[PDB]
RNA sequence: CCGGGCCUUGUACACACCGCCCGUCACGCCAUGGGAGCGGGCUCUACCCGAAGUCGCCGGGAGCCUACGGGCAGGCGCCGAGGGUAGGGCCCGUGACUGGGGCGAAGUCGUAACAAGGUAGCUGUACCGGAAGGUGCGGCUGGAU
RNA sequence: CGGGCUAAUCCCCCAUGUGGACCCGCCCCUUGGGGUGUGUCCAAAGGGCUUUGCCCGCUUCCGGAUGGGCCCGCGUCCCAUCAGCUAGUUGGUGGGGUAAUGGCCCACCAAGGCGACGACGGGUAGCCGGUCUGAGAGGAUGGCCGGCCACAGGGGCACUGAGACACGGGCCCCACUCCUACGGGAGGCAGCAGUUAGGAAUCUUCCGCAAUGGGCGCAAGCCUGACGGAGCGACGCCGCUUGGAGGAAGAAGCCCUUCGGGGUGUAAACUCCUGAACCCGGGACGAAACCCCCGACGAGGGGACUGACGGUACCGGGGUAAUAGCGCCGGCCAACUCCGUGCCAGCAGCCGCGGUAAUACGGAGGGCGCGAGCGUUACCCGGAUUCACUGGGCGUAAAGGGCGUGUAGGCGGCCUGGGGCGUCCCAUGUGAAAGACCACGGCUCAACCGUGGGGGAGCGUGGGAUACGCUCAGGCUAGACGGUGGGAGAGGGUGGUGGAAUUCCCGGAGUAGCGGUGAAAUGCGCAGAUACCGGGAGGAACGCCGAUGGCGAAGGCAGCCACCUGGUCCACCCGUGACGCUGAGGCGCGAAAGCGUGGGGAGCAAACCGGAUUAGAUACCCGGGUAGUCCACGCCCUAAACGAUGCGCGCUAGGUCUCUGGGUCUCCUGGGGGCCGAAGCUAACGCGUUAAGCGCGCCGCCUGGGGAGUACGGCCGCAAGGCU
């Protein structure tokens, strides 16, 4: 496997469309540190460090919107969108000034930094930048 | 394609193919007629259009379509041309300019005179 | 066999099969290529001669200045723009004739493909043929029933 | 040319050496930096005023200051149809030379240097600030102004010199032209105007040093085609005028009409008012310094001369209704009717207008838009999201390489530590000014110009943080590889081999037709065929099994046997411990046809002959029949080589069928082969755990159709022909 991060993200985005109460991912302090952000902002319900037939994991507990009428009653997504940015094919790096603001302020972009993973706003608050992990809403 | 490839082969800034080569990047080239006559067009039209074949200071020699009605063009007539083809007449890519050189504008013409080198009556 | 009705199917037809369309030969205009060659540009190699000029040796059988263990003139040499001989490389233009191609069209021959287009079609090659094309070997279905 | 004379801030020797140059030694430093000591070398210039002092100069040595030279790092266009280049070529020792490193030059030793990170060759072009376009990233561009570079008719050279290898200096050569008294000489606008030629086209052979700036001089002053202005040109931008107010239910003319009317039209006429230009008077800012007076030639304070533009702008008084032209009117795209015409004469940027009722040509009426402008052509960006980093795509619309193996490269799973390359933050130097951007200020505005303000990317210096990338080291086992035991299979190769049928030969028997078609005919048959029996020879393909099946990366592989060998799957969860994916190049495989050599040759079968159908039938059907289809060794390397779907991994309901495994045997789990379908995608048809769904990595590929997979060049090949 090339990029677990997008894979991680991918796994999520793949279940949120099918409406899974939870889902699993191979573990890594970095993946976790990420996920740490993804409930403190509220896209997820949180994660717990599970463990499959001998191997560590991160069953993420998923959050979705409310049931609806009309013909398509399926609950709107919390994470409307989640796509990788900086990649192995094209590593993407930003200075504090050139840090984007997701969807006019309704979304975020997880950033790896010398001062821990941050959100688009947390960095600007801490006054730094780094490898744009992804943008999500 | 891969970003790598775009790094290796980049993308091709396709250029333009000029449509008036006989000009040599110039807006107007003088010529001297050689075959003053008429030319039928391809379908769906029918007529006898007024063509002018001209040799140029650019060395070339091209058909130039004579606009308007009634002219004064015959062999050895000093002339000037301009860019502009005549869709229906293959073999013609450029225009001639009335009221210039051994070419005179249209007679008893009152409208859009500029495009037909014809000064002002009373 | 003629006309019509409904369902389905295929269709490159919609001016609707009195459709659409392919090829050779005919005529007209343009354009590229091949071609015994000719014409010019650029560039490379080797060799002969070689101006001014710096540089290196000699300055005596021998002129001048002395600043006389020297200086100038003057002589020899290496390099040397370039000129010449010869042979290669590349590109542009031009050329009897020639090969196909494009557009025009209201001609001539036939009617290959589009319907089971009347031999299912296409395809690679190979052969043949006035031409679209036919056929042999194998392959795909983008083949109707 | 020569002979002879003379001055100096010209040239030469000697002396004096603060000082500076060189050698050798030594301290420090660290590349040839500074200090130190002995031997050696070297300076010079006078002129003028009011005269024992001043000013200007002259000599050396240190430093400052500015202007430079050389060197480095990263960045800088198009073609790979340029893939190899290189002998001063790369390095060294030693000398020359320069202000100085250097192969910049010579000699000798060595054999080395550059290149898919695109060397070498070709084409093009002067780069940057900026300029235009652009939402931006980006594209195009480099005139004007500012900086740097390179050239001074085409080439070479050195002298002078602080400095050049010098545009209006010099030496020579070439090309060109001119002068001439015919023996011989000269010249170089790419300086300001100007001529000639070429072109679509680019101006005055004007005024002046008043300003600014420059050289020379103590100063006065001189030179000044730099510079300041005038003129020409609608070339672009800005500003202004061709008038303003009143003015009929509305003159004439002109266009339309359904003949009542409609439109031009507040437009004019005429009334009043205002007053562009043109007349006179006045008339500048720019111009305060150098210099002269006192003082001290200085600080400071007083004194005059000077204006090219120019009698111009500008100020005052007075005062004339005083140019409108162009494009467009079928849709895009704002603006409508009438005649003429009749696929004719014509417009056209695209789709398209016209063939007797044209909103599309021409004219006119009227109308639309700008307005001393209006339009066209040319070229650049835009729209073009149509080379897509932002920001596209490859099942059928153009595009997956025929398939594999593998180099470079790109990319890379969990955990810990060091370093701190990318990466991020702060500080800081540079990032000239002009311009762009905000504020304001002067020409009565604006265009133009001035003042201040406000940033960045990029790289140089120091410090810091460590998430991800990377690197060094230590562990792990979830990817991969492997061990034990098995299983299925037209996987591939060699050698043997088994039966049915077709063809011919031989033998027996037998008679009037067989064969063939939609029907017929050629053809074969009394020289005994067809159908039968028997024996023999030869070649090729393997009936049922067999199938929506299986294997293979692909093409492809099918009677039976054995041998040699590959890939692959399942289980146990034994070992190595990221060893991995991808793969431009390269290499190998590659159905049929085709080629070469030597065999083989029954059936079939291109070309060929014949018989028929047809108007014709160089074809479809029939009778013969050569290569070839078969084997061996070589090539050939293409295709509807298809799933028109590249390979690996991870994530995303299931249902039914089938192949082969494992289990516990109801059923559960692995791997393949089909079918319908969750969500989702998709232009639709369709795909959907064998994706064409959500994703990550890497390769190939597309950029309208035809021309054309053609030409040229290069490679491959015996050729046909293949690749690009
Ligand atoms: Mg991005
Ligand atoms: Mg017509
Ligand atoms: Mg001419
Ligand atoms: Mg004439
Ligand atoms: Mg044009
Ligand atoms: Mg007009
Ligand atoms: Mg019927
Ligand atoms: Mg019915
Ligand atoms: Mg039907
Ligand atoms: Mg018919
Ligand atoms: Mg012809
Ligand atoms: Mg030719
Ligand atoms: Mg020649
Ligand atoms: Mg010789
Ligand atoms: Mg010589
Ligand atoms: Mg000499
Ligand atoms: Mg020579
Ligand atoms: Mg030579
Ligand atoms: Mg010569
Ligand atoms: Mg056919
Ligand atoms: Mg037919
Ligand atoms: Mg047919
Ligand atoms: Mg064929
Ligand atoms: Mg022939
Ligand atoms: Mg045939
Ligand atoms: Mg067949
Ligand atoms: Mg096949
Ligand atoms: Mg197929
Ligand atoms: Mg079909
Ligand atoms: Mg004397
Ligand atoms: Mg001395
Ligand atoms: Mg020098
Ligand atoms: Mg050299
Ligand atoms: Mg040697
Ligand atoms: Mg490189
Ligand atoms: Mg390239
Ligand atoms: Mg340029
Ligand atoms: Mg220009
Ligand atoms: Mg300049
Ligand atoms: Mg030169
Ligand atoms: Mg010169
Ligand atoms: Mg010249
Ligand atoms: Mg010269
Ligand atoms: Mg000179
Ligand atoms: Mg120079
Ligand atoms: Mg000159
Ligand atoms: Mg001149
Ligand atoms: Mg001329
Ligand atoms: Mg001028
Ligand atoms: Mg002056
Ligand atoms: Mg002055
Ligand atoms: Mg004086
Ligand atoms: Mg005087
Ligand atoms: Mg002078
Ligand atoms: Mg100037
Ligand atoms: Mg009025
Ligand atoms: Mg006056
Ligand atoms: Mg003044
Ligand atoms: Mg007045
Ligand atoms: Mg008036
Ligand atoms: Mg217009
Ligand atoms: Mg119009
Ligand atoms: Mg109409
Ligand atoms: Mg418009
Ligand atoms: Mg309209
Ligand atoms: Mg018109
Ligand atoms: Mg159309
Ligand atoms: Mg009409
Ligand atoms: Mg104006
Ligand atoms: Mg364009
Ligand atoms: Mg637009
Ligand atoms: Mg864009
Ligand atoms: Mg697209
Ligand atoms: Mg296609
Ligand atoms: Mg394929
Ligand atoms: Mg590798
Ligand atoms: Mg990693
Ligand atoms: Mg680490
Ligand atoms: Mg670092
Ligand atoms: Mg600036
Ligand atoms: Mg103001
Ligand atoms: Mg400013
Ligand atoms: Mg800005
Ligand atoms: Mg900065
Ligand atoms: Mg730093
Ligand atoms: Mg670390
Ligand atoms: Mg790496
Ligand atoms: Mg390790
Ligand atoms: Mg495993
Ligand atoms: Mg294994
Ligand atoms: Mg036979
Ligand atoms: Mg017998
Ligand atoms: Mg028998
Ligand atoms: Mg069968
Ligand atoms: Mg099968
Ligand atoms: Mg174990
Ligand atoms: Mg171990
Ligand atoms: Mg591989
Ligand atoms: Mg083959
Ligand atoms: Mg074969
Ligand atoms: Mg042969
Ligand atoms: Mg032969
Ligand atoms: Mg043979
Ligand atoms: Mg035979
Ligand atoms: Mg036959
Ligand atoms: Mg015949
Ligand atoms: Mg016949
Ligand atoms: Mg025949
Ligand atoms: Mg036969
Ligand atoms: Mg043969
Ligand atoms: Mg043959
Ligand atoms: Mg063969
Ligand atoms: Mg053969
Ligand atoms: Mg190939
Ligand atoms: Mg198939
Ligand atoms: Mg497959
Ligand atoms: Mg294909
Ligand atoms: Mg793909
Ligand atoms: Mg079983
Ligand atoms: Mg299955
Ligand atoms: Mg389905
Ligand atoms: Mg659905
Ligand atoms: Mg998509
Ligand atoms: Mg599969
Ligand atoms: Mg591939
Ligand atoms: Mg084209
Ligand atoms: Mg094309
Ligand atoms: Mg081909
Ligand atoms: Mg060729
Ligand atoms: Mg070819």
């Amino acid at each position: 496997l090339t990029d677990p991060i997008a894979d991680m993200l991918t796994r999520i985005r793949n279940a949120t469309r099918v409406y899974k109460e939870s889902t699993d991912v191979p573990a890594s302090r970095f993946k976790e540190e990420i996920l740490r952000i993804l409930a403190r902002e509220g896209f997820i319900k949180g994660y717990e460090r599970v463990d499959v037939d001998g191997k560590p994991y991160l069953r993420v507990y998923l959050k979705y919107g409310p049931r609806r009428q009309g013909p398509d009653p399926r609950p709107e997504q919390v994470i409307h969108h989640i796509r990788r940015i900086s990649k192995p094919g094209r590593r993407v790096y930003v200075g504090v000034k050139e840090i984007p603001r997701v969807r006019r302020g309704l979304g975020i972009a997880i950033l790896s930094t010398s001062k821990g993973v941050l959100t688009d706003r947390e960095a600007r608050k801490l006054g730094v930048g780094g490898e744009l992990i992804c943008e999500v809403w | 394609p891969t970003i790598n490839q775009l790094v290796r082969k980049g993308r091709e800034k396709v250029r333009k193919k000029s449509k008036v080569p006989a000009l040599k990047g110039a807006p107007f080239r003088r010529g001297v007629c050689t075959v003053v006559r008429t030319v039928t067009p391809k379908k769906p039209n029918s007529a006898l259009r007024k063509v002018a074949k001209v040799r140029l200071t650019s060395g070339y020699e091209v058909t130039a379509y004579i606009p308007g009605e009634g002219h004064n063009l015959q062999e050895h007539s000093v002339v000037l041309i301009r860019g502009g083809r005549v869709k229906d007449l293959p073999g013609v890519r450029y225009h001639i300019v009335r009221g210039v050189y051994d070419a005179a504008g249209v007679k008893d013409r009152k409208k859009s005179r500029s495009k037909y080198g014809t000064k002002k009556p009373k």
